[PDB]
């Protein structure tokens, strides 16, 4: 059974988060599933057509449990994992600030966002980094933007050029 | 004893101190420039004047239509093939006004005098208006017109084609997604000033000449907000000129929006005034020129001169991608006519005699073409043929930008016929432009979109259009037609029997 | 000419015929009914709804959206346009919501165009009348100018509140209803203001200035911890639903309501002061707008969802008590404003019922939705420990 | 209990006709051969207001289709 | 059928095609300005001006009339449709009055329309924010229910005092203002019973019913002389001009604006009713609006007529004596109601400065006018008298 909203392979993992029954299974499996399928980095792109739509149902599950586990003053300032939020937060940002080049600083933030996308980090520090790194990064990455020729920068990415085609 | 009152500038007069210091006191929003705190507003209002202001045109508006319009029967009373255009220009449009909605709130947070916050106010409550009178072109369509469908659910059917998916580049995303300055410039330095602004103006013109009188009396009630929006972009440069990091990125940020912009409208809007009309006001190339190099690249830009902005660098190269953008188009919006929401025409001999004579050398690509697809029948549901075959036959792929997500076929192309393809971590990537790909080759994680070959791989056509619902109310009909009578339309099942299946284009090259 | 030169298809008599003639038989499709595929929150789809559900293009991996796939373009780090990682709250539609009112931009703009233009006639009766005469001169160049004037930051605060909400907001009917919170926050901050200088133009050495009503707000004693509450409220918070409802179902239904109809929409009259009163109608009739759509966001939709609503009630009980504390120290600074009024304008006796008012109606109104068991009167003695 | 509550014309107008008061020259100032009922009554029950915001909804189409749509 | 069977000229093909054949090539006149030939009040003829005068057909004989000979059908007896002899006062021209707010039918009933609207939210946002808690009970169901409710009946009276000016105004201008002087009366009785109606709705037990208010007017004491004064300015008075000059530049310059602002509007807030007034703005509005339209009439037209200023003050001043002292006897009557209320509301001494208030702003706003002697401590002295 195939689909677009409905398939197979979303049933699938449907079923797969209905069997998690305990916050630390559960933030786990979201922190391994965001470091499988989502960003430049995944280590597939297998699930690409629905990774998205599993991702939020797998969000669902953990931010739940995360509710009926964790206390007030830790549901706003804890990880799922059981890091002080702010600390991660206040470290991240030393780490961009500190970042020599824009491939180091795409590498902190991209990172920071398959480890605490909530409902991991609270989102109050995870919305408060995303400003913080986010400015770092464009700083590095907008500066000179046009001076490195395609041919290099093709290199530097480190892509596989595959077809090359231009009659100008 | 004499009667007094108060009005808005004399309440006004005070705004800008309605701010106040504090350790917090800043944008939430990641940024690389500095927003002065005393950037003043041009036009002195309070919340009470602007829904004053705006309530007297709603009324002339809704009255006209209401009343006169639909006693003259002007819903009805309009070419079948602009009936279909609105049908795209109106909710296309509307999505940008609605992220216009969410990009002010952004600028809104971004601005730290009161006053620019008020400005940007303005248009969160304008961007608003707009959305809910591209959805009343849309419903009066509807309820009026000569065809419903598609009018009546385009916020779903949409989600079918591949036109929309740039729409939402230029009018969503580009909109709300980057640097609060980058979307300044995407929303009102460029997409308003340079395209919206002349093109909410024009669509009344062409409207007017195909026999609608309705989207004249909306369209032309929405441009009347349109200068405060202009401010606000002219005042986004003004409050950022002097932070040092200005020369640093201004110039860059712009570039890339002015590239942004155009990449979607040069061949979109071409399209739609020139295919989705009877009659005609002006040859697209004319209008583009003006509008992009005359009044934009050389007047508007002109005054931002003495803050430090110049000509977008890739300004030369869209006009040389521009001239038969659209013409290259429209060969792939009919060609995949089936996933659209609306019914498309084959240009008549009045119009081909049109097109070659403001296009020198029309005739001997697209319109042979057009004369060789609908001899064969692309017009009758019992012939089984479908343009795409066509593309597949001669061997002619056709790619989604990964950037841009407009489609092209650098293959058949008379205009821009470049094509770059890569490979990262496991994914295959295409690229139409210069500018594009280096968008992505910096900024990899901020392009992942999925394209409709990519999503329907493997997926029978007529599956795709049923689950998306792009059926008619018997749930036989296809929203979407080749062409525009009332007879011989096209069912789910004249599509099922073709058997065609996507396949992702980019895999012939593993 | 007095024809003029553009050529129009439905009066040009050959761009008509051939329009005419190309013209089907009849409509295409009998559906003539745009967005009948919304499912109705009352007997019948209104225009409200027609003209405003699902305008937000969100894919289906945001609880709701029809659409498919990711954004075309994110932020610089791979944030989307619009994402589920921008509020606590989860839920299983973010279309469900409905204001009570069905106000979209239209009619909204109807109503204040109203009220401004009612507004105008009423300064020039009141002016023409001479009924500043009958004001007293203490409560008019003080209690208005400095602490009323002031009490407009406050508004001022909780407009700006609602800026990252109109960005991060993931549907079209909870952006319009947010953005009309907003907006009509703005409105009572520039009423206050008009207010002042209306009576410039009236009363010879009244001064409309901000200056005096702001350095209250900004160093004074009794909005003290009304401010440093506003100040978090907005620039402390990054979750768009925590910031809406923090504001309109915790600090401003208790600080706000208290100061307001409590102090004074209560105190005014009592020194021939109509004036005053006549802008916090409009006010409270605009808080009393906006809780209808606050209560059907939050409790309704969320705090009722069929799969969320244990999980969004916990965070809401946790989102009350954390700002119920703020907004206690706020009401006690403000006690001491009382201390300031001419001997013999109120007593211990009032002010305790007021309170209890403004608690009560709260309790009803907010707290008991979430099931957040508050306790009516150690807040209020918590509160009248500011009294002089 | 404190639900939003308001009044209508009908409810107002419902009172309409105990307005009049007696009194020896309450009496039409101008010549007849006739005497109209003391309580003839009337097909509807409107009020100023009301009366004013049912014209004034259709002055709105109206002008609007005269200074717009008809104009251009 | 989709295009409907009626064919017409603005769109049929063939029809406009006839149509445009026959046009000229351009206007036939160059003059494309309606009623070109009014002198304007202003710098520009304004659409008011344009649309209102000269619509009376009003023959030579009747001062300003541009139309020759008798009317066609008169009055058994000969009576002229309209003429002369229906108002003692004369002049030059009765097409000279201007309504200073320029106010037309559309204008007209586009703001009582905003009013009326305005005025549901508040009720909805009152009611819902339970401000009735705070009101003062004995005031509530005494001095509004049987004391503000028995003056909707002098409202009404005044209103009915407009039917002959309605039927004999010489002139198309004071025709409309007339008659919206006297709209404007009956929605003021209509919205005091408004109020009634609102009350019996929050308030259990609130009887709506006009019984008590009425018996209060009809058979009271301090409603007595009001209600013998409007009885007389409605059925006593046949001269248009002296019902509406009596009614506005003398009973309720006096009467009316003491009762409404100077006992109502001032003491209702004293008793936590902020109802009340929200009504009697409307009112107040109101007649300061009327004022405007008197004053051009009587002061600026007639009383300065070019050719019979001094002959139609001695009229004026004839009328302000004659109605004098019925309106004194009302308000004498009315003192008797002070005595209702509960002990230390008011004193002897604020009566007395409201009272001179009233007749103060009655000197300069109409007395003087038309050079009449009023002796402002010798009618407050008249009026205290009546004070128990
Ligand atoms: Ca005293
Ligand atoms: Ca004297
Ligand atoms: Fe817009
Ligand atoms: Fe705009």
């Amino acid at each position: 059974k195939l689909g677009i909203h409905s398939n197979d392979t979303r049933d699938a993992w449907v079923n797969k988060i209905a069997q998690l029954n305990t916050l630390e299974k559960a933030a786990e499996m979201l922190k391994q599933f965001r470091m499988d399928h989502t960003t430049p980095f995944r280590n597939s792109y297998e699930l690409d057509n629905d990774y998205l739509w599993i991702e939020a149902k797998l969000e669902e599950k953990v931010a739940v449990l995360k509710a009926r586990a964790f206390n007030e003053v830790d549901f706003r300032h804890k990880t799922a994992f059981g890091e002080d939020a702010k600390s991660v937060l206040d470290g991240t940002v030393a780490k961009m600030n500190a970042a020599k080049d824009k491939w180091e600083a795409e590498k902190i933030h991209i990172g920071f966002r398959q480890a605490y996308k909530p409902p991991i980090m609270p989102v109050n520090y995870f919305l408060d980094g995303e400003r913080q790194l986010g400015t770092r990064l464009m700083e590095l990455r907008n500066l000179n933007y046009y001076d490195t020729p395609l041919e290099e920068l093709r290199k530097q990415r480190g892509v596989r050029v595959v077809h090359l085609q231009s009659p100008h | 004893r004499a009667p007094t009152s108060v009005n808005a500038q004399e309440v006004h007069r005070w705004l800008q101190s309605f701010n106040w210091d504090f350790k917090n006191n800043r944008t939430k929003y990641a940024t690389k420039y500095k927003m002065a705190n005393e950037t003043k507003e041009q036009f002195k209002l309070i919340a009470k004047e602007y829904a004053r202001m705006e309530a007297v045109k709603d009324e002339r508006q809704f009255g006209s239509l209401q009343d006169a319009l639909t006693r003259l029967n002007a819903g009805v009373r309009v070419h079948p093939k602009w009936n279909e255009t609105m049908k795209v220009v109106s909710n296309f449009l509307e999505v940008g006004e609605y992220n216009a909605i969410a990009a002010t709130g952004m600028l809104w947070d971004s601005a730290q005098a009161a006053e620019q916050k008020n400005g940007y106010l303005a248009q969160v409550l304008d961007e608003i208006r707009h959305t809910h009178q591209c959805a009343y072109v849309n419903y009066y369509f509807a309820k009026n017109g000569q065809d419903p469908a598609g009018h009546n659910d385009a916020r779903r059917t949409r989600t079918i084609g591949p036109l929309w998916k740039g729409m939402k580049r230029v009018f969503s995303d580009g909109f709300i997604s980057g640097d609060a300055v980058e979307c300044s410039l995407n929303l009102q330095l460029v997409g308003e000033a340079c395209f919206t602004n002349p093109l909410i103006v024009a669509v009344t013109e062409w409207a007017a000449a195909n026999g609608d009188e309705i989207t004249p009396t909306v369209f032309l009630s929405i441009e009347t907000d349109e200068l405060r929006h202009m401010a606000n972009g002219y005042q986004t440069v003004v409050s950022i000129a002097n932070d040092p990091a200005s020369a640093k990125y201004l110039n860059t940020d712009l570039n890339n929006a002015f590239w942004t912009q155009q990449k979607y409208f040069t061949p979109v809007l071409g399209m739609l005034f020139e295919y989705g009309s009877k009659f005609k006001v002006e040859p697209w190339v004319k209008t583009w020129d003006r509008w992009v190099y005359e009044d934009w690249g050389g007047i508007w830009i002109g005054r931002l001169g003495k803050y430090g902005v110049e000509s977008p660098r890739s300004l030369k190269d869209a006009k040389q991608d521009a001239y038969w953008a659209h013409h290259d188009l429209y060969l792939l919006a009919y060609a995949l006519w089936p996933t659209g929401f609306f019914r498309l025409a084959l240009p008549d001999q009045e119009e081909m005699e049109w097109f070659e004579a403001n296009y020198p050398g029309w005739y001997d690509h697209y319109g042979k073409i057009y004369e060789e697809w609908r001899a064969r029948g692309c017009e009758d549901p019992s012939s089984g043929f479908i343009p795409l075959m066509w593309f597949i036959e001669n061997n002619h792929p056709i790619y989604i930008d990964r950037v841009s997500q407009v489609p092209f076929c650098p293959s058949l192309a008379k205009g821009a016929s470049t094509l770059r393809v890569h490979e990262y971590n496991g994914e295959m990537h295409t690229f139409s432009d210069q500018w594009g790909e280096r968008m992505w080759l910096a900024e990899p994680e901020r392009y992942e979109c999925q394209n409709i070959f990519e999503q329907y791989e493997g997926r029978e056509l007529s599956e795709v259009i049923a689950e998306l619902h792009g059926l008619r109310s018997d749930g036989k009909t296809l929203i979407a037609q080749p062409h525009v009578r009332g007879d011989k339309l096209w069912t789910l099942d004249d599509i099922k029997r073709l058997n065609c299946v996507f396949k992702n284009p980019v895999k012939a090259f593993n | 000419s007095m024809l003029g030169e553009r050529r129009r298809g439905l009066t040009d008599p050959e761009m008509a015929a051939v329009i005419l003639k190309a013209l089907p038989e009849a409509p295409l499709d009998g559906n003539n009914k745009m967005g009948y595929f919304v499912t109705p929150r009352w007997k019948r789809l209104t225009e409200y709804e027609a003209l405003t559900v699902y305008a937000q293009p969100n894919a289906d991996w945001i609880a709701g959206g029809l659409d498919w796939g990711d954004w075309t373009q994110k932020f610089h780090g791979g944030r989307p346009s619009w994402g589920n990682e921008t509020t606590e709250l989860r839920t299983v539609d973010w279309f469900k919501h409905r204001d009570p009112l069905r106000r979209w931009h239209a009619p909204y703009v109807k109503d204040k165009a109203e009220e401004w233009r009612y507004t105008d006639r009423f300064l020039q009766g009141y002016s023409a009348d001479g009924q500043i005469r009958a004001m007293n001169p203490t409560w008019r160049d003080e209690f208005i100018n400095r602490y009323w004037g002031a009490f407009l930051f406050n508004e001022y605060g909780l407009f700006n509140a609602h800026s990252q909400g109109a960005r991060e907001a993931l549907s079209d009917v909870t952006r319009v209803s947010l953005a009309f919170w907003g907006f009509d926050k703005i409105d009572i901050a520039q009423m206050i203001q008009l207010e002042r200088g209306f009576l410039a133009k009236i009363v010879p050495g009244f001064d409309e200035s901000t200056a005096v009503p702001k350095a209250e707000w900004t160093n004074g004693e009794v909005y003290k911890s009304a401010r440093l509450a506003v100040e978090g409220l907005w620039q402390e918070v990054f979750d768009w639903n925590e910031s809406a409802f923090s504001v309109h179902a915790v600090y401003d239904a208790l600080f706000g309501q208290f100061v307001r109809r409590e102090f004074f929409q209560r105190l005014a009259p009592r020194f021939g002061d109509n004036l005053t009163p006549f802008f916090i109608n409009q006010a409270q009739t605009y808080f009393q707008i906006a809780k209808q759509g606050v209560q059907d966001l939050y409790y309704n939709c969320l705090g009722d969802d069929p799969e969320f609503s244990d999980y969004n009630r916990t965070v809401m009980r946790n989102w009350t008590g954390k700002w119920l504390e703020p907004t206690i120290a706020a009401l006690r600074d403000f006690m001491g404003l009382f201390a300031k009024l001419p001997a013999g304008t109120t007593d211990k006796e009032e002010i305790t019922a007021s309170l209890y008012r403004v608690v009560d109606d709260w309790i009803e109104d907010y707290a008991s939705r979430i099931d957040f068991k508050a306790d009516r009167d150690q807040i209020v003695k918590a509160v009248l420990a500011g009294l002089k | 209990n404190r639900a939003p509550t308001s009044v209508n014309a009908q409810e107002v107008h419902r009172w309409l006709q105990s307005f009049n008061w007696d009194f020896k020259n309450n009496r039409t100032k101008y010549a007849t051969k006739y005497k109209m009922a003391n309580e003839t009554k009337e097909q509807f029950k409107l009020i100023a207001k009301e009366y004013a915001r049912m014209e004034a909804v259709k002055d709105e189409r109206q002008f609007g289709s005269l200074q717009d749509a008809l104009t251009r």
